[PDB]
């Protein structure tokens, strides 16, 4: 129990993990499937307790580059894995990522990741870092006050 | 108005089989379709996400409220965040997030800009379009007061001035009785904000869909590969397997094409919400029935979890 | 005009200088050559891919197998091409959509940012639009987008209205500013402070109606040279 084995139940051949259940099935039942045609539940023909089947972790494999005519490091991001089970660590709700530093310093988003968390060069090695959304300004709003401007700039913005 | 969707991302192997050794030798002689169904599922995550920073981050620099919330009369207390609950979210918005809510080889990847990100790009908003009227979406936050900034909003309609300093006392007592009245006939209604829901139930409805096309039979004998492998020859059974692998890869592409008109549609209606958010929020529109039936004065946005809300 | 002007030539010279240093400010269009080149080499690459049959290549097939036999991994091979056809197609009839959908924003761009002038804020570039100007492309087209930006800003004492001879003053064009014991007006986008006079203004009823209204004269303009 508790391990990625090969389970074979009087057929029923796979790959997943035993663990101890807490429904109480009735005892016509030989294996239970849960939706859209998955085994959840295949008890023990033998000591006759039920156990649950769960599927071995898996998941996407991302990997962050700066590109190759800057540096060669990388950092892998497990999609949807607690990396509890299969060098700095770093747990983001998309994932733990693996091969980067988190900061507190706050920059605009280079690579998107997930999870309001972005990455970017550092110049040495490959930072971590929650996006800056922007710079705050407090407007001193008043009753009794405006602002006009003096003088103006033109500007020309291009579009593609 | 929707902006986004889920973002979904398809494994190969788990989606035909299930964990199984034969297919990771017999689906490389298929060529690179998996190569390619990722390029379009991913093409689509960067592409909503686009979208919601197309609509959501058109200001630059993050507005803060003053702490003396008095505008002549007016009450925005149902509109700006509430400092108190740690989600940092309005009164409406709470109703709106409330009211609409939400392996087999299939993951969901999650947004990048969170909603409490969006939630202070709303707050930035709102901040914007009181303490400025147009200054801030054209430029520099010229500070302005409410009562003269309506003024702005009044001549350009084409009533003159005088009418708002007469009946002002009047016209807060009124717009303050509206917005009270728009989140009772908001939880009231029913089918409200059916729009956003229609988009998580159709995506929701392609999935499933999608998980019980593996369950049928595909004319062979067995949906399952491990009764066929048992069963008959290898020779005998490639057939079958074969007649198995293009019906779950041809349910796969055409989960991925209507996908693709989907995404093409909630984009093409988020850069409908893009200018929606710009002319009715940042500026005034001199449109008809467009920022709200009417002759357009002003708007406000709110938060939601795959859309937005405009308070025309 | 004299400064209009250069900071015209100043803003439109240093295009070119930023268009060179950054060289992804012309990725999006290369987007749309790059993903036709790509699904083309995906639909020839996709021939080397055997379908399932005995090879990629028909032609020995028809040489090695005989023809109650052959037809069967033919009919394989044709149906897994004319499908390979048919969903290259279907991707180019959904991305051409997009293109057109964004060949109408351009269309409807020109309409009305070069051949006219639109109030719209963050339509035809950030800012209040002036005017534009279009330039060609291979595949698409690039507009400079002429706005006005306001710079130089300073805070000023305002007031909604004036009370004076027991009526009130509202201003015509523009707002009521102050320096401190005195009061002029201007315009919104621009400070230009003039004496208040009649001519700006007009009067409509008394003036203890109006929430926060100052008191300071009117100067008649016909009052000291009829006197
Ligand atoms: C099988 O034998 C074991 C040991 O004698 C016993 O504990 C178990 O209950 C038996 N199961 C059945 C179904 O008889
Ligand atoms: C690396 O950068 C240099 C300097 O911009 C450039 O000349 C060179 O072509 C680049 N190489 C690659 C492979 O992009
Ligand atoms: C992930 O693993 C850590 C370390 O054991 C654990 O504390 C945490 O609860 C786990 N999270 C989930 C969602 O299982
Ligand atoms: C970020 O702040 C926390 C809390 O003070 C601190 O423990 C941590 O070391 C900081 N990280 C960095 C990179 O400064
Ligand atoms: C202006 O605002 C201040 C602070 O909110 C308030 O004390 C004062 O009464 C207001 N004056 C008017 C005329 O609204
Ligand atoms: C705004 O509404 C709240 C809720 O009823 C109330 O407590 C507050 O006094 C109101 N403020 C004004 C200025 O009317
Ligand atoms: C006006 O602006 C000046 C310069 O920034 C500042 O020192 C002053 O406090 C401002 N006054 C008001 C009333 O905002
Ligand atoms: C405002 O400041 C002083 C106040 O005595 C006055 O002399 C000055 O002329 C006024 N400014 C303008 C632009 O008229």
């Amino acid at each position: 129990k508790n391990k990625c084995v090969n389970f074979n139940f009087n057929g029923l051949k796979g790959t997943g993990v035993l663990t101890e259940s807490n429904k109480k099935f009735l005892p016509f039942q030989q294996f239970g499937r849960d939706i859209a045609d998955t085994t959840d539940a295949v008890r023990d023909p033998q000591t006759l307790e039920i156990l649950d089947i769960t599927p071995c972790s898996f998941g996407g494999v991302s990997v962050i580059t700066p590109g190759t005519n800057t540096s060669n490091q990388v950092a892998v991001l497990y999609q949807g894995v607690n990396c509890t089970e299969v060098s700095n660590v770093f747990q983001t709700r998309a994932g733990c990522l693996i091969g980067a530093e988190y900061v507190n310093n706050s920059y605009e988003c280079d690579i998107p990741i997930g999870a309001g968390i972005c990455a970017s060069y550092q110049t040495q090695s490959i930072i971590a870092y929650t996006m800056s959304l922007g710079a705050e300004n407090s407007v001193a709003y008043s009753n009794n006050s405006i602002a006009i401007p003096t003088n103006f700039t033109i500007s020309v913005t291009t579009e593609i | 108005l929707p902006v986004s969707m889920t973002k979904t991302s398809v494994d190969c192997t788990m989606y035909i089989c299930g964990d199984s050794t034969e297919c990771s030798n017999l689906l490389l002689q298929y060529g690179s379709f998996c190569t390619q169904l990722k390029r379009a599922l991913t093409g689509i995550a960067v592409e909503q996400d686009k979208n919601t920073q197309e609509v959501f981050a058109q200001v630059k620099q993050i507005y803060k409220t003053p702490p003396i919330k008095y505008f002549g009369g007016f009450n925005f207390s149902q509109i700006l965040p509430d400092p108190s609950k740690p989600s940092k979210r309005s009164f409406i918005e709470d109703l709106l997030f409330n009211k609409v809510t939400l392996f087999k080889g299939l993951t969901v990847l999650p947004p990048l800009l969170t909603d409490e990100m969006i939630a202070q790009y709303t707050s930035a908003l709102l901040a914007g379009t009181i303490t400025s009227g147009w200054t801030f979406g054209a430029g520099a936050a010229l500070q302005i007061p409410f009562a003269m900034q309506m003024a702005y909003r009044f001549n350009g309609i084409g009533v003159t001035q005088n009418v708002l300093y007469e009946n002002q006392k009047l016209i807060a007592n009124q717009f303050n009785s509206a917005i009270g009245k728009i989140q009772d006939s908001l939880s009231s209604t029913a089918s409200a904000l059916g729009k956003l829901q229609d988009v998580v139930n159709h995506n929701a409805q392609a999935l499933n869909t999608l998980v019980k096309q593996l369950s049928s039979k595909f004319g062979a004998i067995s949906s399952v590969l491990n009764d066929i492998f048992s069963r008959l020859d290898p020779p005998e059974a490639e057939v079958q397997i074969d007649r198995l692998i293009t019906g779950r890869l041809q349910s796969l592409q055409t989960y991925v094409t209507q996908q693709l008109i989907r995404a093409a549609e909630i984009r093409a209606s988020a850069n409908l919400a893009a200018t929606k958010m710009s002319e009715c929020v940042l500026g005034q529109s001199k449109r008809v029935d467009f920022c709200g039936k009417g002759y357009h004065l002003m708007s406000f946005p709110q938060s939601a979890p795959h859309g937005v809300v405009f308070l025309h | 005009q004299k400064l209009i002007a250069n900071q015209f030539n100043s803003a439109i010279g240093k295009i070119q200088d930023s268009l060179s240093s950054t060289a992804s400010a012309l990725g999006k269009l290369q987007d749309v050559v790059n993903h036709n080149a790509q699904a083309l080499n995906t639909l020839v690459k996709q021939l080397s891919s055997k379908f399932g049959a005995i090879s990629s290549v028909l032609n020995d097939i028809f040489s090695r197998l005989d023809p109650p036999e052959a037809e069967v991994q033919i009919d394989r091979l044709i149906t897994g091409r004319l499908q390979s056809l048919q969903t290259y197609v279907t991707q180019q009839l959904i991305r051409a959509a997009e293109i057109r959908a964004s060949a109408n924003l351009a269309a409807t761009k020109m309409s009305e940012c070069v051949l006219g002038q639109s109030k719209r804020v963050d339509f035809c570039g950030k800012g209040y639009h002036l005017m534009s100007f279009p330039q060609s492309a291979p595949h698409g087209v690039v507009f400079l987008h002429v706005t006005y930006v306001p710079a130089q800003e300073k805070n000023f004492t305002t007031a909604p209205a004036i009370c004076h001879d027991g009526k009130a003053h509202f201003p015509r064009e523009g707002v009521f500013v102050s320096n401190g014991t005195h009061w002029f007006v201007t315009q919104r986008n621009f400070y230009e402070p003039q004496i208040i006079t009649t001519d700006n203004t007009f009067v409509s009823g008394n003036c203890d109606v109006v929430i926060g209204i100052v008191n300071n004269t009117v100067y008649d303009p016909l009052q000291p040279e009829l006197d």
